[PDB]
């Protein structure tokens, strides 16, 4: 009972303006996420190994970080292509 | 003229669609980051370098197998800050190092504090008793004991539960194999609390819906109600007599019934949290020495407890090599315990 | 249609508005019948279109084609599928029939009369009319009897039925002497459901199956005629709630039993569910494993008869707790299993050591080898093998699908009995809408 | 000894159930 | 008015003036549950070791044979018996019957009839008291779970030895082996079951706390707030609008049940539906339709397998599988 | 053999009747209970304050 | 009490929907009304205490009140001029989006 002085969601989701605006904003966000993975940017931003670089000529087994204070150096070696 | 605290207090505690409050200055920032940390980690961050596993959708995991995995065991109990000595500001290397787990665990733990404060702040403004906040203490004890206290007693964050569906299952199976957590009397009380609360939830819901008063002519009995009505919507006298003749004992006090529905679940989770605190130090109720000494003296004595001990031997040996890569265990096949044939 | 304003039933209980609308209720039942026929045709065509002869039926996830195979369509000796056209015409015939069934359901629901009583007295009914209800029960009981006679007509006069126990190898066989003796028929009905007996699931030859469906066809026709010419007696009128929802609950309870029986039929029976089409049963695969290793170890040189396992019991052969010689190991539990491949090697005392040592035919070894690798074990995402398997084989047994699905349906329809029956009594007594505040029954009762 | 103490605890718990059902405080209206 | 013996007997059976309601389901519930209860108590205290695996290796489960309360159990029937009906009279002696696990079949069979009759007895009292039905429908959820672990799972697996042992440590062995052979954790129905009990535990705490937080002041601070409620009160003991105002502001207004009748249906539907599915999960896994198997699902470009958390779960399953029933298997595949 | 047993388990007997004495037990008990039920039917129905005619019965 | 006319339910076009949202039902109000299962109503409406309290849960706290809706939402101010511009932009961005997906893929 009673409203907090904000437009009812039903009013907004039935209005033409909302769909005219979100018919572009929502699809653009979807394409933006698609291009993030398609372009490979995600692999380079979060450091996830592409399906062809889990194992390296030198390392044919799983990596193992051993040095805590040299982890930045060690992870770069283990992640080195 | 009004002071700053009063002006801000006015805006923070405005009656809007989503209440902010003072506690929101802690809840919403931290809660968003913890939510964002889990989604980002389970979607793009890998566990290849901390666990030798794939745990992101990008790598090819489902919702069931994706997780935000714990840091490597060499990191110990490092807080793994973005600016910390392990990864010094290198965000992509920070994600590979498992620093996103501590991000979610730390910002997430403060969101739990922020939420309990939100319950206290809203309860005081509405002018009602603060029992919901006292209840939410039980989920907080579970989170604190399991995700924080338990790894703090172990080698490092590596042995904390990773934020994932299958990752939690590994954590659950780890506790059986290494701690015999089922045999622990504190998980037993916690199980009774959760199963007892689920029983109470179903019985109370069913009993109320089946002792409703006829306050209308429609078969849809949901509509024959008003929140502001003075009359009770169901017959407590009829409900009491039903369970007194079916079960022998029934509630006669409605206030006592609801406090009980709150006490069972909270007490259960709190007892479990005590047991996990014990497991942090490996103070586990792993075995009954009297039965183990007996079984060692006659090869005929068999109990289901001794059969579980043999199952734990299999779990530890067959899981350790991959579950704990830092140990560098190279167990040859002949040394792993296995029964005849299968 | 209607609304909650004029009915008191919300949209989520909307079909409850059809209880007293005979014409619209008729359309609903005719329309759902069209849905059932549609699925049978649509899945029959789907399974045919996705069928390859390089693999057996049970490897391709087919559950309808094995039913047609057991009726002796498109199969040859040994269970080989020789033709697929009979499966195609069956699928088309159902698919087209659903269209006319859907039209009648759509017509009788939207356009047809809302109630059939005034315009069509023959079809009009009121639930409280015990006589009219038994006539409808009697009529639809006869059409069930005729359906049962179609099965015996096909097995005796139209091509025959697939007999997996047939001499000379399993094949389509015309039944000529169905077992109609009362002792045999009553023997299945009143034997225990426990192991070794298995209630009606233990029917082990097509003479009994056809002889049984002769009894059902005759009982239903007589029962149909009886329930048409009579009305419920005094003891029946005082023992049942005579309302629409009560009749529904009676069927929900009965259909619940059938669902559980089908679940056990698909899991255990190897006669009406031949393993050539539905794959091996759980017991069959376990027995097949010990048979496979016994054959291999005998060839590698070993007296399987006297080979002692680690526990002291026979490794390959032991005695059942009644004395029969059975396969050893954990398969001891499945010593009741009887299959067309192992029975030839089974004398009156159990397995024959001489037969198991000198007279095991290669087709028997091939059958057992195939069955042990297609055991009903599998995963929800259809990965064959135990839970500790790897993603290599895409297989779940049709028996596993049939047993699991029709148990879930069977259980939910038992809750249907509990729900729709508790409400039928409450609605009839008059307190399904709640306790009356004016005269609460407990208040009149003396304190406990 | 343990077997005696386990049985007394179990039958003791069962004895409480009997009294809680039959020798209970009766619920009285007003 | 009632003069006939049967008329007088049927009036006594259906009487609502009995301390505990007997019913027509009660004439089935009481003898079956008393039979199962008495045999359970005798067998739990002093029953000889039972050969459960059929490999002539007796397993002790009674207090008088060196078990405590936690490890004591009623051992399931011998694997040699299988699904065969093994009453007392089918045994040459009680010593043979005890050796082969006879009490388990006796207890389970009479217990299954007892809980089914207990479910019917719950409906019957409601009809006599003029209440609505479907308390028994809610009780069908735990009944389904009991039949799943005691009746259906032995049915699918082909032996009562695979039923859940009637003990605390016996239960844990049943669960561990179940994970090894069916991967129940990855089954979507144990997931819905866990959501049922975690959700039910959550909703029990939320409902209890919200009602306790909105109690109308009717006592003093030197007495329990429970004193404020008098048995048979016509008026409400707590303010529903006050509790809705708090919960509708803790999250947002339309995530709260201002309808007390809708709230209690949700309180009943959520755990019952959850336990219905987990009961179906055990029933389905009785016919070897196991949980999700994602082993070696992630592979790299050259064909190497990249392990996931599912593969770590598999290694635990391998440990349990090879160690459960050590002396019972002669052949590699655990088909039985 | 060494000892004696009923040897009826797993033999598919109707109602588990290995010997006719079991048949008499079931028949005698049922007939007695049906007998006391039969003589009381009229009284049980009279309470309904209605005759057990074709319209009798809890109906909706 | 509660005035149903001030609950924002006065502009529902379909009277049946308007009555459902108000928690009122003229048909069920009659004492000669018969439930679709044969039960005869006792005289109450949807709620027997509607007169004492004003309404049911439905009237007390509706979740669909078109009266409170802003009048500006009824029409699109930019009209067909903004609508054709929307249609033109949708096509242009659709083509660009498809080109980007194809260009950045490993297609072919
Ligand atoms: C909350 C809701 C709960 C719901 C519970 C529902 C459970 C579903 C099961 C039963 C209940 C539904 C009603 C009956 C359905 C049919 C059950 C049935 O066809 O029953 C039999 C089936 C299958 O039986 C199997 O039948 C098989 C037949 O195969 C044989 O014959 C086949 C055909 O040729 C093949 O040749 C095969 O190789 C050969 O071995 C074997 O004989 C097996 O040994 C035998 O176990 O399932 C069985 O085994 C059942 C075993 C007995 C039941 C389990 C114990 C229950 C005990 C209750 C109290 C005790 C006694 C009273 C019970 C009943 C009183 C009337
Ligand atoms: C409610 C807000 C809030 C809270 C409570 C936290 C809390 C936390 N964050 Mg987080 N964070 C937040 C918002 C918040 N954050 C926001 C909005 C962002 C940007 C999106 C981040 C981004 C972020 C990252 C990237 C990281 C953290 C991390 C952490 C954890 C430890 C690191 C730390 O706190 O530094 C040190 C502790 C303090 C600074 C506390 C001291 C506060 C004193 C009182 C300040 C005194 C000011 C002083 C006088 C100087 C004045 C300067 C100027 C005003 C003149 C910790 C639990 C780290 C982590 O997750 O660990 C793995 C991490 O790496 N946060
Ligand atoms: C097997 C499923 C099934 C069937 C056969 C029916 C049948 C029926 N329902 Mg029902 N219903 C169902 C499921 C079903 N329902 C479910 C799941 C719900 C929950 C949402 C409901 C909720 C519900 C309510 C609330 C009501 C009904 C009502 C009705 C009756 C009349 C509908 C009407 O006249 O309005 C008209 C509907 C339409 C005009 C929609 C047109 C769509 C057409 C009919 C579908 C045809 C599509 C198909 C491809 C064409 C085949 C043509 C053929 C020649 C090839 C009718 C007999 C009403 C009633 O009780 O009558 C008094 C009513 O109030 N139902
Ligand atoms: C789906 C089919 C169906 C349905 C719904 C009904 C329904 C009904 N029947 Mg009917 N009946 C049927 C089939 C059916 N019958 C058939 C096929 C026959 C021919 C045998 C009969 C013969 C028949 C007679 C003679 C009578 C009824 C009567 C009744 C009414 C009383 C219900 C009752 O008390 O039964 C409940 C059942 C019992 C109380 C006893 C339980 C016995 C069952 C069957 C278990 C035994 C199992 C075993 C395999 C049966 C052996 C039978 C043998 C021939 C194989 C009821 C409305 C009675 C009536 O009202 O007269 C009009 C009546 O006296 N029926
Ligand atoms: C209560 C607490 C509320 C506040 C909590 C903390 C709030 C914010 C914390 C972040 C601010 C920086 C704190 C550290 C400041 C500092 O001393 O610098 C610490 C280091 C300093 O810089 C590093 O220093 C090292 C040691 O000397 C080495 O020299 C390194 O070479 C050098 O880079 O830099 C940082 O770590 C700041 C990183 C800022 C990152 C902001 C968030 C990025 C989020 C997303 C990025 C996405 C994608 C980017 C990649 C592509
Ligand atoms: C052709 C017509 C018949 C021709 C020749 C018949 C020759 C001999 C008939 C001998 C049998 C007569 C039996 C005595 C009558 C009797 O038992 O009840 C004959 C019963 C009497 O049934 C009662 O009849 C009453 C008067 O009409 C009322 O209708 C009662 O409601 C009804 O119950 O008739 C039947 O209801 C048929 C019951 C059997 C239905 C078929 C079951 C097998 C199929
Ligand atoms: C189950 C078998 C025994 C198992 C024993 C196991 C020990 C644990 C359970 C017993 C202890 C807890 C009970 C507490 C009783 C209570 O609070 O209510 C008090 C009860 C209620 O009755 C009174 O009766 C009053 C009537 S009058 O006033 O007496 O007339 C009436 O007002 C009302 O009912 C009440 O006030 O008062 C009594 O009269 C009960 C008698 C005293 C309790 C006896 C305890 C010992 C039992 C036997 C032990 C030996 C067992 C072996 C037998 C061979
Ligand atoms: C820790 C604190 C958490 C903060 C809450 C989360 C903040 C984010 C909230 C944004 C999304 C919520 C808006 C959707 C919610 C929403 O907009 O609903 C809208 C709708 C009613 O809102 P209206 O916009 O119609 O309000 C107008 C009223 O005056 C009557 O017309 O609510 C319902 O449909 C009934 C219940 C649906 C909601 C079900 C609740 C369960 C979902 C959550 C589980
Ligand atoms: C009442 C109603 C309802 C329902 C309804 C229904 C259920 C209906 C159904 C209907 C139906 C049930 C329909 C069907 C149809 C079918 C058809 C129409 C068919 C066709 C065929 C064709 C077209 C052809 C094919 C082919 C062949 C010939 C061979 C092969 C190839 C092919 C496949 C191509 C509802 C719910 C909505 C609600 C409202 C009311
Ligand atoms: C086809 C075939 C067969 C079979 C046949 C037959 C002949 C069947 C039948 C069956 C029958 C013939 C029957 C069944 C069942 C029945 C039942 C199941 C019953 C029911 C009823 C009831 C349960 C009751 C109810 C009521 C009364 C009246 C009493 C009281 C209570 C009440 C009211 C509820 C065989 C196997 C040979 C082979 C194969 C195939
Ligand atoms: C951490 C990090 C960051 C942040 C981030 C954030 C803050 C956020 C994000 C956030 C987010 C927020 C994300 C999200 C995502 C989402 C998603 C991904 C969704 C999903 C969903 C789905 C998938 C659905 C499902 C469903 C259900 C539930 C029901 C039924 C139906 C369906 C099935 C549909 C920063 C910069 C601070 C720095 C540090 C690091
Ligand atoms: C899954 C499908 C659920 C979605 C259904 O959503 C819907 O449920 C609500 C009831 O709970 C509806 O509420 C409606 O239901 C009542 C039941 O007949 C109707 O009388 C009313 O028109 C209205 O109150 C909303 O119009 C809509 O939000
Ligand atoms: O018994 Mn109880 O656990 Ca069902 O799997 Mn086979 O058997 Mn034995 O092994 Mn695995
Ligand atoms: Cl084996």
């Amino acid at each position: 009972s009673g409203a907090t002085g904000e437009r009812p969601f039903s009013d907004i989701l039935t209005s033409i303006r909302y769909w005219v605006i979100h018919s572009i904003t929502i699809p653009s966000l979807f394409i933006a996420g698609w291009l993030f993975v398609s372009t490979g940017l995600a692999y380079d931003v979060f450091g996830s190994p592409r399906p062809n670089e889990y194992f390296t000529e030198d390392r044919q087994e799983t990596p193992l970080i051993t040095d805590r204070f040299n982890a930045l150096e060690q992870v770069k070696k283990l992640s080195e292509v | 003229k009004r002071g700053w605290f009063d002006v801000v207090d006015d805006w923070l505690r405005r009656d809007r669609f989503v209440f902010v409050g003072w506690s929101g200055l802690l809840l919403f920032p931290t809660a968003y980051l913890a939510l964002g940390g889990w989604f980002t980690g389970t979607t793009f961050v890998t566990s290849w370098y901390t666990h030798g596993l794939a745990s992101s959708y990008l790598e090819g995991c489902n919702f069931l197998t994706a997780a935000v995995s714990t840091p490597a065991n060499s990191m110990g109990h490092s807080l793994l800050f973005l600016w910390g000595p392990e990864a010094q500001g290198d965000f992509t290397r920070w994600c590979q190092l498992g620093g996103l787990w501590t991000f979610v665990a730390l910002h997430g733990s403060f969101s739990l504090i922020g939420f309990m404060l939100r319950q206290f702040e809203i309860a005081r403004s509405v002018k009602i008793r603060p029992y919901n906040a006292i209840a939410f203490s039980a989920p907080i004890s579970v989170f604190v004991s399991v995700f924080l206290i338990y790894p703090l007693g172990q080698s490092g964050w590596f042995f904390a539960p990773s934020f994932g569906v299958a990752a939690i299952f590994r954590f659950i199976l780890f506790f059986q194999g290494f701690h015999n957590w089922t045999l622990n009397p504190f998980h037993m009380m916690g199980v009774a609390g959760v199963l007892g609360a689920a029983l109470l939830c179903a019985i109370h819901g069913a009993t109320v819906e089946n002792t409703l008063f006829e306050d209308g002519d429609g078969a849809n009995t949901f509509r024959a109600f008003n929140p502001t009505q003075a009359e009770e919507t169901y017959s407590m006298v009829t409900a009491n007599r039903f369970w007194s003749q079916i079960f022998g004992v029934a509630f006669s006090n409605k206030r006592w019934l609801h406090f009980f529905m709150l006490f069972v679940p909270v007490t259960g989770l709190w007892m479990s949290a005590i047991g996990v605190v014990g497991l942090a130090l490996n103070l586990r109720a792993y075995d009954f020495v009297s039965q183990e000494i007996r079984a060692a003296e006659d090869p005929e004595f068999e109990t289901f407890y001794t059969k579980n001990i043999l199952l734990n031997e299999g779990i530890r040996a067959w899981m350790a090599a991959q579950d704990q890569p830092h140990e560098k265990l190279v167990f040859p096949e002949e040394v792993l315990p296995r029964g005849n044939a299968l | 249609g209607r609304d909650q304003e004029s009915t008191g039933f919300a949209w989520w209980a909307g079909n409850a508005r059809l209880i007293n609308l005979s014409g619209k209720l008729l359309g609903a039942h005719v329309a759902h019948a069209g849905l059932i026929v549609f699925w049978a045709g649509a899945m029959n065509l789907f399974e045919v279109a996705h069928f390859v002869p390089e693999k057996p039926m049970y490897e391709q996830g087919l559950i309808l084609l094995p039913h047609l195979a057991t009726l002796g369509y498109g199969v040859g000796p040994g269970g080989e599928v020789i033709d697929t056209y009979p499966y195609f015409v069956s699928g088309v015939l159902h698919l087209i029939s659903s269209a006319v069934l859907g039209f009648g359901g759509v017509y009788h629901s939207l356009v047809g009369p809302e109630t059939l009583e005034e315009s069509f007295p023959f079809f009009g009914y009121v639930w409280k009319d015990k006589n009219k209800m038994t006539t409808i029960l009697g009529i639809h009981l006869i059409v069930l009897g005729l359906g049962a006679w179609l099965l015996v007509w096909k097995a005796m006069y139209f091509g025959g039925i697939y007999d997996t126990w047939a001499p000379g190898g399993g094949d389509v066989r015309i039944i000529t002497n169905p077992t109609v003796s009362p002792g045999v028929i009553f023997g299945y009905l009143f034997r225990s459901p426990f192991g070794g007996d298995g209630w009606i699931v233990s029917v082990d030859n097509m003479e009994d199956v056809i002889g049984g469906h002769i009894w059902i066809g005759t009982l239903c026709i007589f029962g149909g005629i009886w329930h048409i010419l009579t009305k419920p007696w005094a003891w029946a009128r005082r023992a049942f709630v005579w309302s629409g929802e009560a009749y529904l609950s009676y069927s929900l309870g009965a259909i619940s039993i059938m669902g559980f029986t089908a679940c056990c039929m698909a899991w255990f029976n190897t006669t009406a569910y031949p393993s050539e089409f539905y794959g091996p049963t759980g017991p069959e695969a376990s027995q097949s494993q010990t048979f496979t290793f016994l054959v291999r170890d005998q060839r590698l040189g070993a007296n399987v008869a006297s080979a002692q396992g680690p526990t002291g019991l026979g490794k390959y052969l032991m005695r059942s707790p009644t004395g029969e010689i059975i396969f050893g190991g954990e398969t001891m539990r499945f010593w009741d299993f009887r299959g067309p491949w192992l029975e030839p090697l089974r004398g009156p005392n159990g397995l024959d050591l001489n037969k198991l040592k000198n007279d095991i035919q290669p087709w028997q070894e091939r059958r057992a080898a195939e069955y042990m690798t297609h055991a009903p074990l599998g995963s929800l995402n259809s990965v064959g093998g135990v839970a500790t398997e790897i993603n290599a084989v895409n297989y779940v047994s049709p028996r596993s699908w049939l047993a699991t699905s029709h148990f879930c349906l069977g259980f939910f329809f038992f809750v249907g009995h509990l729900w729709h029956a508790g409400r039928a009594r409450a609605a009839a007594a008059g307190f399904e809408k709640g306790i009356d505040r004016d005269n609460e029954p407990v208040l009149s009762m003396r304190p406990l | 000894m343990e077997a005696l103490v386990y049985t007394f605890l179990l039958v003791g718990t069962l004895g409480i159930i009997f009294f809680a059902i039959f020798f209970r405080e009766p619920p009285r209206i007003v | 008015e009632s003069t006939s013996l049967w008329a007088r007997f049927c009036e006594w059976v259906t009487s609502t003036e009995n301390r505990l309601y007997i019913g027509w389901f009660g004439v089935l519930m009481i003898p079956t549950l008393l039979t199962a209860t008495s045999v359970f108590i005798i067998a739990f205290i002093a029953a000889p070791p039972v050969d459960i695996d059929g490999i002539r290796e007796p397993v002790s489960g009674s207090l008088l044979y060196g078990n405590n309360i936690i490890t004591g159990a009623i051992i399931p029937t011998s694997n040699a018996i299988g699904l065969h009906f093994y009453p007392i009279w089918e045994a040459a002696s009680l010593d043979e019957w005890l050796y082969n696990g006879g009490p388990y079949q006796l207890i389970v069979c009479h217990f299954f009839l007892g809980v089914c009759s207990y479910m019917g007895r719950e409906w019957e009292l409601s009809f006599r008291l003029g209440m609505r039905p479907w308390i028994a429908v809610a009780y069908s959820a735990p009944v389904a779970a009991a039949t799943a672990v005691f009746i259906i799972y032995p049915l699918g697996q082909g032996s009562f030895s695979d039923g859940m042992p009637l003990g605390i440590s016996g239960t844990f062995n049943f669960m561990i082996v179940f994970q090894a052979e069916h991967n129940i954790l990855m089954h979507p129905f144990h997931m819905l079951g866990v959501a049922g009990v975690f959700g039910g535990s959550l909703f029990s705490a939320m409902h209890g706390s919200l009602v306790t937080s909105s109690l109308i002041r009717e006592t003093t601070e030197n007495e329990s707030a429970n004193e404020g409620y008098k048995f048979g009160q016509e008026e409400e003991t707590y303010n529903i609008v006050a509790a809705h105002g708090y919960f509708g502001r803790l999250i947002f207004q339309y995530a709260s049940f201002n309808n007390s009748r809708s709230l209690h249906f949700f309180l009943a539907a959520w755990p019952v539906v959850g336990i219905w599915f987990t009961a179906l999960g055990i029933s389905t896994m009785a016919f070897n339709l196991n949980g999700f198997n994602f082993n070696q699902s992630v592979v790299d470009s050259q064909g190497r397998v990249i392990n996931t958390w599912a593969d770590i779960i598999n290694r635990a399953n391998l440990g349990m599988e090879v160690m459960h029933e050590r002396n019972a298997h002669n052949f590699p595949l655990d088909l039985a | 053999l060494v000892d004696d047993r009923l040897a009826g388990e797993g033999t598919g007997k109707i109602l588990g009747i290995n010997d006719p004495s079991l048949f008499w037990a079931i028949t005698i008990v049922f007939t007695i209970v049906w007998g006391v039920f039969y003589v009381s039917t009229r009284e049980i129905d009279a309470a309904s304050d209605r005759e057990n005619d074709d319209d009798f019965g809890l109906t909706l | 009490k509660i005035d149903i006319s001030k609950q924002g339910l006065n502009s529902i076009q379909n009277e049946t929907v308007k009555l459902n949202l108000m928690g009122k039902s003229k048909t069920m109000e009659s004492k000669d009304w018969v439930d679709p299962q044969g039960r005869k109503g006792k005289g109450y409406g949807v709620y027997r205490f509607a007169n004492k309290y004003g309404a049911n849960v439905d009237g007390y706290s509706p979740i669909y009140t078109p009266d409170t809706w802003s009048e500006s939402g009824d029409s699109y101010k930019l009209g067909t001029k903004g609508l054709i511009a929307w249609a033109g932009l949708i096509v242009v961005l659709l083509g660009v989006g498809i080109n980007l997906v194809i260009s950045t893929s490993a297609l072919g």
